[PDB]
């Protein structure tokens, strides 16, 4: 999980 | 040959509820436009309409979790849509 | 017996899709905003999309790595075409964000509402009465949706 | 068990976009609210869910007109609900 | 085959009806509210209102002339009650607003976004993966929607 | 025909  | 509003037939797709972050996997894409996607794609062909996919994007997004944080997604459509909008395959 | 959106029309429409990845300028000109890691994935967004909106009889229209700049720019086109013979509309953007905004590929921002308000129905008559579409896919901000636990939905 | 997120199954029915008025007749009530209700009771017998009704609720108001003013208004739904929301009678 | 909100539950849940309709005292207190006109037939709102959820098994919860003060109160006290036996909430709100925000009857702004976050999984755990419904009818703002010309539906 |  990669956070925008 | 009647009026409707100026802002009338609007469908606006958000990935995420103001405030908070939404996610991307390297290897897929974001949970969002995948979900969308793969919900169009079993959708739209049996009928069915925009809000009702948007709405099952909306279960299986919540479903989703990033572990790492704990955190999870929440999307948000907002619509001045003023018939059920379709499409057919 | 419910009304329907019209959508017979031979490409539909067009369907936009400014894919953002490389915020390199965005590190490098935007103090608060460096460390903002490119979009790694984005590309697979993008093709889903193109895909699946083709197959939906739409005419996909991408564009990478725009600036805000360039954004307005684009949608400036779409936004004086002649959709006369289209029945729908469709604009993707897959960038970084934060409340309200998007992110330009510079670091510059876009408030969203710049951006649908493009086509209301005096900005683009040719629209009027026909599904204007936006997905937008960025960040709304830096705070994590927390979890509650419930039963089986 | 399982998890959602804390913003999850939320509907907000705006009467009107931002930045707008929206209307209120003394004699029958606001365009919204009456047309709502018209709505409602004749379609959730039905079975429909409710953002189909709220739909139909955007149409009407749509062709409706505060001629004076040479005005409209865009009535604005906004969600977060992961199923279909039916209120059975 | 589409999953659904269960709704059979006794008395479905409450409906409050937050109705205001004398804004005389927002008129002293507040100078540019100097002329804010009553409400006059929010009273047929509440009417229908009422009868309608009522037909769709919801207990009705009016509520007059609140101020902001007493609006969050009221929030308050649902917010803490225990709907457990509850399959829905609804929270009706009919009064004078601008833009994101409802007027209380004294002149108060309440930020919608204050009201409808009391209600979150974490705020109310007896609601969590319940419908909460917010219907909202005031203005936004100052400006009309300007009309656009079309073909008929 | 009056605004809320």
């Amino acid at each position: 999980d990669e956070v925008d | 040959t009647r009026y409707i509003p100026d802002e009338a037939d609007f469908l606006l797709g958000m990935a995420t509820v103001n405030n908070c972050v939404s996610y991307r996997n390297p290897a897929e894409g974001t949970w969002y436009i995948q979900s969308l996607c793969q919900s169009l794609r079993e959708r739209c062909p049996r009928g069915d309409d925009i809000l009702t996919i948007l709405t099952e994007v909306n279960y299986e997004v919540s479903n989703k979790d990033d572990k790492k944080n704990m955190g999870k997604q929440m999307p948000q459509p907002t619509f001045t849509l003023r018939k059920k909008l379709v499409f057919p395959s | 017996l419910d009304k329907v959106y019209q959508m017979k029309s031979k490409p539909r429409g067009y369907c936009l899709i400014i894919n953002n990845h490389n915020f390199a300028k965005a590190r490098e000109k935007v103090p608060k905003l460096h460390s903002i890691r490119d979009r790694n994935g984005t590309h697979l967004d993008a093709g889903a999309l193109t895909t699946t909106f083709e197959e939906l009889h739409f005419e996909i229209k991408p564009h990478h790595d725009c600036t805000v700049e360039q954004i307005y720019e684009i949608l400036k086109i779409y936004q004086l075409m002649d959709h006369s013979n289209m029945d729908c509309f469709i604009c993707c953007i897959l960038s970084h964000g934060d409340k309200g905004i998007i992110y330009g590929t510079d670091g510059q921002e876009a408030p969203i509402y710049e951006l649908t308000s493009q086509f209301t129905g005096l900005k683009c008559p040719s629209l009027a009465g026909k599904p204007k579409v936006f997905f937008i896919q960025a960040c709304q901000g830096d705070n994590y949706q927390k979890g509650i636990p419930v039963e089986t939905d």
